[PDB]
RNA sequence: UAUACGUUAAGUGGAAAAGGAUGUGGAGUUGCUUAGACAACCAGGAUGUUGGCUUAGAAGCAGCCACCAUUUAAAGAGUGC
């Protein structure tokens, strides 16, 4: 997990998504995982 | 290209019954089993098969029509599925037993833990790592299958805890 | 050893067979990268004891111009610090011009800016001296007897006779590297001296 | 860093900004250019970053047709200070803008590398901008 | 498992040793095997297919040798081109692509002479060898 | 979509000039199974490629069979396939013809046996 | 608690940026595309060749050149594990 403001993918299994009106990556990684708040 | 467009069947012993405008019942083999829904969406039982209109071409009705299928809503996802989720752990003395339908759990503790198959599960053990929940619920099913999985879940650093059966876990190199 | 010695080696446990034979061969190539390393280091060495060698080879020869030379070959060789002089020649014994290569750079000046080639050269076979050439003058028993005379009483193995000057055309006088130059495909001739013919 | 190596005057009255820009709104001495859609004062400092990145990115990026010069210097008083006593000293160089104005063409490269070199190159900076291309 | 060794070599264990000594034969006795069957040149290369039932009953194909060798004899190479399209090393002629297909027309693997060629050269080219 | 009209030319060409064709489903079977079919049906001389079922129905009626992947061995064989499918059995033998010969499962099989 | 036509859902409205974003609705452009596309699922994903070099071994996957040709519906001298 990652915060930030400035959120994107990383790889291409980085995978946009939206949830409760937020912006998040999902990716295999945790290390790629992240979303903003 | 899509889920809800599909004419979702009545196969056999099966018998809705549409209690109000959305209060609906069926029976089954698998069971008995009911709710009540939003009333937009215009459900009509046909002979062997449901058919469903939206009023209105939107981004919810879509999930709606969607879960058109087996028995209520999402269960109009599942009935003709009927379910079970096994679930075999990863460990040394890490195991389970049985009291009566509950479950005795012998992992990583000072102490055991139990647990209770309420909503008419069976909970099979046929080893002391191999069991399986079944009923005709997704949601119960798996739910309890997190519920297990959460209290000593599996490892990165070796593979131990209990395991999604068909888990492809992460393999984090032991180290 | 499919040979069977059954040797019992050291195998390092709590490490697996393969970590431990994939480590001895990661210290296999390790010795080895750092031995050949060490052995192209003292080839390379080898090289620049032969070359100090040959610096004193032409240097033994050499003339203060060349004295000169040799500190610009070491600019060159980057170990010194201090403008057409080619090289020069001498009267051979046989009423002829012989160039004299009296240096790295002026046998350069003399063989390879002012000598022909298929000509008739020589180098001090194994003596400190300087380099000869007969250019676009096929050295006969006389006159090839002659040159090497003048090496051979002009290297630091003046004292020794019967220095073998390996001689042919030039075409086969090889050149490397710097300074790794060669004449080759020569047959040798083997001679003595006296001095004063040079003049 | 850029420079005049010459002024006539070391100061200037400050300046504004209003309307847009006379000319060089187009890519016409390169290929793909970028150009305002705002404008504002700007250093040197913050145009050869943006030129050590793209030149990174791209490692000898083409060539560029930089479009601009910061003719205009600024001051900067000393610290803690009042007003008055004469106007400040001068401080760096300034480079204004009008939107609608070409900073940078480029070309040579491709239209992709172009994309993400000035992706990187506009994400330094203060403004808001677009890429474009030659008619 | 493919092995890949010459006719009348034997007992090389680090090769197959492993790859059959899990299976667990005779290293020297299935080498003398494959000597028997293929009484022929030591130092040559024969490619070799050995199929094992579950039971551990062991057959093999011994198969024609690596065009690879036969150029490397033919050209006189040990490596290929060290960088083919940019250095050429060997050089074979069009008679050799015929002698290589009656060589081994058996193994090869497109049903004409010509596309028999084209990935007979195909392989010329991994190799980088020109023709004569 | 010219392109898909010079597609559909061209497999048109070959598929009304096709006077004896056996017809076939072609699924669970790895490259190199069926690179041995090749090798004995082309040493067979008998044509077999693989062609699509949108296609081939158009021609016939230029269907119940013609559904599912399938492919084709033309002449102008069946025996062979024999061979192959009593071997191999991931196939279906659905139909064929000869000279127009429109064939049932049992009359490929007939002209296959 | 006006009328008509659309907007948003954040209480934005009713406090602000860089920047982010399959948010949204609107127009508009443009290739695939019901000879059925895309996805899912099923079938395959092969041959010389483990391409050659180097490497103890480099075998699609240490690194270097090559990156060919064939069954071909098509499978790379290999996209990643």
């Amino acid at each position: 997990m990652k915060v930030r403001p400035s959120v994107k993918p990383i790889c291409e299994k980085c995978k946009v998504i939206r949830r409760k009106g937020k912006v998040m990556v999902i990716c295999e990684n945790p290390k790629h995982k992240q979303k903003q708040g | 290209s899509r889920v809800g467009k599909k004419l979702l069947e009545i196969p056999s012993d099966v018998t809705v019954t549409l209690n109000d405008n959305n209060t609906v019942a069926v029976k089954g083999p698998k069971g008995e089993l009911t709710r009540t829904f939003h009333p937009d969406m215009e459900i009509k039982v046909e002979d062997n098969v449901l058919t469903v209109a939206r009023p209105s071409d939107q981004k919810e009705h879509r999930a709606l029509h969607g879960t058109t299928r087996s028995l209520l809503g999402n269960m109009v996802e599942g009935v003709s599925k009927g379910f079970e989720r096994g679930l075999e752990l990863v460990g040394v003395g890490y195991r389970a037993s049985k009291s009566g339908n509950k479950l005795v759990l012998n992992v990583g503790y000072s102490h055991p833990v139990e647990i209770v198959p309420e909503e008419g599960i069976e909970i099979e053990v046929p080893s002391q790592t191999k069991v399986v929940v079944k009923g005709t619920d997704k949601e119960r099913v798996g739910a309890i299958a997190a519920n297990i999985r959460a209290v000593r879940s599996p490892e990165p650093y070796k593979g131990k805890g209990i395991r999604y059966e068909g888990e492809v876990v992460r393999r984090k190199e032991g180290k | 050893n499919y040979e069977s010695p059954t040797i019992t080696i050291p195998l390092n446990p709590n490490k697996t067979p393969s970590e431990n034979a994939q480590a001895y061969f990661t210290k296999y190539q390790k010795a080895k990268n750092s031995v050949a390393v060490v052995e192209e280091q003292i080839r390379l060495a080898q090289e620049e004891i032969e070359y100090f060698d040959q610096l004193i080879q032409q240097l033994s020869s050499a003339s203060p111009r060349d004295i000169s030379e040799i500190r610009e070959e070491l600019v060159e060789g980057k170990y010194l610090r201090p403008h057409n002089p080619v090289l020069e020649t001498y009267e051979s014994t046989s009423g002829l011009t012989i160039l004299v290569g009296k240096n790295n750079r002026q046998n350069e000046y003399l063989t390879t800016r002012v000598a022909a080639r298929d000509d008739i050269w020589l180098h001090t076979k194994d003596i400190p001296g300087s380099h000869v050439v007969i250019r676009s003058s096929e050295p006969d028993e006389q006159t090839i007897m002659e040159a090497a005379t003048i090496a051979a009483y002009f290297s630091k193995a003046k004292d020794s006779s019967s220095v073998p000057v390996d001689y042919t055309k030039i075409r086969h006088v090889k050149k490397p590297k710097p300074g790794f130059v060669t004449y080759d495909s020569q047959h040798t001739v083997f001679v003595t001296p006296d001095a004063d013919t040079v003049i | 860093m850029l420079l005049p190596k010459r002024v006539k005057y070391r100061r200037e009255h400050r300046g504004k900004m209003r309307g847009r820009a006379k000319g060089g709104t187009e890519v016409h001495f390169g290929e793909f250019g970028i150009q305002a859609l705002e404008a504002s004062w700007i250093t040197n400092r913050q145009i050869e970053a943006a030129r050590i990145a793209m030149t990174r990115y791209m490692k000898r990026g083409g060539k560029v047709w930089i479009k601009i010069f910061p003719s205009k210097p600024y001051t900067a008083k000393p610290l803690e200070v009042r007003m008055g006593s004469g106007k400040g000293a001068p401080e760096g160089w300034v480079a204004v803008v009008k939107p609608g104005k070409v900073l940078f063409e480029i070309s040579g490269v491709s239209e992709e590398v172009a994309r993400e070199a000035l992706r990187l190159a506009s994400h330094k900076l203060p403004i808001k901008t677009k890429f474009v291309k030659r008619e | 498992v493919k092995l890949q060794i010459p006719a009348g070599k034997a007992n090389p264990a680090p090769p197959v040793g492993p790859a059959l000594g899990q299976a667990g034969v005779n290293i020297m006795g299935f080498c003398k095997e494959f000597n028997a069957r293929t009484a022929d040149q030591a130092g040559l290369i024969i490619p070799v297919e050995i199929s094992v039932y579950e039971d551990r009953s062991f057959t093999f194909i011994t198969k024609t040798p690596p065009a690879a060798v036969l150029l490397k004899k033919a050209a006189g190479i040990e490596s290929g081109s060290g960088e083919p399209n940019r250095n050429k090393v060997a050089t074979v002629k069009r008679d050799k692509v015929r002698e290589i297909a009656e060589t081994k027309m058996p193994d090869l693997n497109a049903a004409d002479v010509e596309a028999a060629m084209r990935m007979v050269e195909g392989t010329a080219r991994s190799m980088g060898i020109v023709i004569e | 979509i010219e392109t898909k009209k010079v597609v559909v030319e061209e497999i048109a060409s070959k598929l009304k000039e096709s006077k004896s064709t056996i017809i076939v489903d072609y699924r669970g079977l790895n490259v190199s199974e069926v690179t041995e079919l090749r090798k004995q049906l082309r040493e067979a001389n008998v044509e077999f490629k693989v062609y699509k079922n949108t296609m081939t129905r158009r021609a016939v009626e230029q269907n119940d069979f013609l559904t599912g992947p399938n492919a084709i061995a033309f002449s102008t064989p069946a025996k062979v396939l024999n061979d192959f499918a009593k071997n191999h059995e991931a196939l279906e033998i659905k139909a064929g013809v000869i000279e127009g010969k429109v064939s049932t499962v049992e009359e490929v099989k007939a002209l296959a046996e």
